[PDB]
């Protein structure tokens, strides 16, 4: 999907 | 009480206002990391078209901490801090990347336009107040698979025009 992570993208 | 400052990268330069009024703890740890140069040389690795550009991780960078840390002294995460007045709408938003609750460093993102499911999950502490044209040709860069950049926009500087703290 549409996420702002540090390490792991998710969907 | 509001912050201003200037990233100055290698494709253009964007001036930000700082909600220290709203998310203090976020604009502190931010300055205190502009203070030491910390954002020097950092790059924007993660960049989709539609959504926003990210950025500030001191692992990236492409040169004095190695390691992702806040400018807290000890460099620990800090919590959250959200504000009803603060939202993800509109181009420009400057907001904290994280890995869940209570897990914020150095790294950031800009919105392209809204994304307001993100709305109580990331610690908004800016907007981008001149330089939304830059902001529209980064839109615009090519990306790899990763969504990382060809060619990454790569911050010179961080210049500090006012810091409230």
């Amino acid at each position: 999907x549409l996420l702002v992570t540090a390490g792991l993208v998710l969907a | 009480k509001k912050g201003y400052l200037r990233i100055v990268t290698t494709q253009g330069s964007l001036n930000i206002e700082l909600h220290a009024d709203m998310a203090p703890r976020a604009c502190d740890s931010f300055l205190r990391l502009c203070a030491v140069k910390y954002f020097d040389d950092t790059i924007f690795h993660r960049c989709i078209r539609n959504f926003m550009i990210q950025g500030g991780r001191a692992e990236l960078r492409q040169p004095q901490s190695p390691r992702s840390i806040s400018g807290f002294p000890g460099g620990a995460p800090f919590e959250d801090e959200f504000d009803n007045r603060l939202v993800h709408q509109g181009i420009g938003v400057l907001s904290m990347a994280n890995d869940g609750k209570h897990s914020n460093l150095s790294e950031f993102f800009i919105t392209f336009k809204s994304c307001e499911h993100l709305n109580n999950k990331h610690t908004i502490f800016g907007r981008v107040v001149g330089g939304l044209d830059v902001l529209r040709q980064w839109e615009k860069l090519e990306t790899d698979k990763k969504d990382k950049p060809l060619k990454p926009p790569k911050v010179e500087e961080i210049i500090v025009f006012k810091n409230p703290f």
